[PDB]
């Protein structure tokens, strides 16, 4: 505990994603909406705008 | 130089003690290396040095 700041232990966590077109298993928290067909709409499918 | 083995922890950035503040002080923003090894075989006298 008496070491300098440059020698004190640091806990490190590394997150590695593999963003891809495969069907995602982990997704952020969002809300679904009813499906609308046959008109000009702005859609968002699993992060694909 | 030569110091007592226990005092070897006082030669480091951000340290305090007796050798650190009265004999040899290293800067907080210090870059380099420190090398210390036991030398009881070379600098010891039975009577006392």
């Amino acid at each position: 505990p008496t070491y300098g700041v440059g020698h004190q232990p640091y806990r490190v966590v590394v997150l590695s994603f593999e963003l891809l077109h495969a069907p995602a298993t982990v997704c952020g928290p969002k809300k679904s909406t009813n499906l609308v067909k046959n008109k000009c709409v702005n859609f968002n499918f699993n992060g694909l705008k | 130089f030569v110091i007592r083995g226990d005092e070897v922890r006082q030669i480091a950035p951000g340290q305090t003690g007796n050798i650190a503040d009265y004999n040899y002080k290293l800067p907080d923003d210090f870059t380099g290396c420190v090398i210390a090894w036991n030398s009881n075989k070379l600098d010891s006298k039975v009577s006392g040095n």
